[PDB]
């Protein structure tokens, strides 16, 4: 029970 | 309907980048994080990343500008290609399952100091089937479901 979504998005920030 | 939980999560994510704790994210701080993930953004790309969200024109990202950056990116992530790319960042051995050990390794490489229990908590949150690991479908659900 700890949401990790923001970290998983980090490699995608470069877009 | 923004929750205290969501805010703390954003705060953790902000602080990952804001390594000196001065409350702003600079191009150098973004560069350091992306490089710890095996990417190599150029100076111009880093400047363009800040520019997309830099509302006060000051050249760095503050808290609400970081929130804007994240919200744009969440909205922009539906592609299997983008999600699969992120999945592979975490599935180190490529076996199709993110283990607690792999997530611990990536977190450590990022500079995030997490207890074993905190990492297990993260795997539990994304694990739907209860096998104790995160498969691709579960990772997708985590990314696109909110
Ligand atoms: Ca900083
Ligand atoms: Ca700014
Ligand atoms: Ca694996
Ligand atoms: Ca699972």
């Amino acid at each position: 029970g700890r949401n990790w979504k923001n970290f998983a998005l980090v490699p995608l920030l470069r877009d | 309907q923004l929750t205290e939980e969501q805010i703390a999560e954003f705060k953790e994510a902000f602080s990952l980048f804001d390594k000196d704790g001065d409350g702003t994210i600079t191009t150098k701080e973004l560069g350091t994080v992306m490089r710890s993930l095996g990417q190599n953004p150029t100076e111009a790309e880093l400047q363009d990343m800040i520019n997309e969200v830099d509302a006060d024109g000051n050249g760095t990202i503050d808290f609400p500008e970081f929130l804007t950056m994240m919200a744009r990116k969440m909205k922009d992530t539906d592609s299997e290609e983008e999600i699969r790319e992120a999945f592979r960042v975490f599935d180190k051995d490529g076996n199709g399952y993110i283990s607690a050990a792999e997530l611990r390794h990536v977190m450590t490489n990022l500079g995030e100091k997490l207890t074993d229990e905190e990492v297990d908590e993260m795997i539990r949150e994304a694990d739907i089937d209860g096998d104790g690991q995160v498969n691709y479908e579960e990772f997708v659900q985590m990314m696109t479901a909110k």
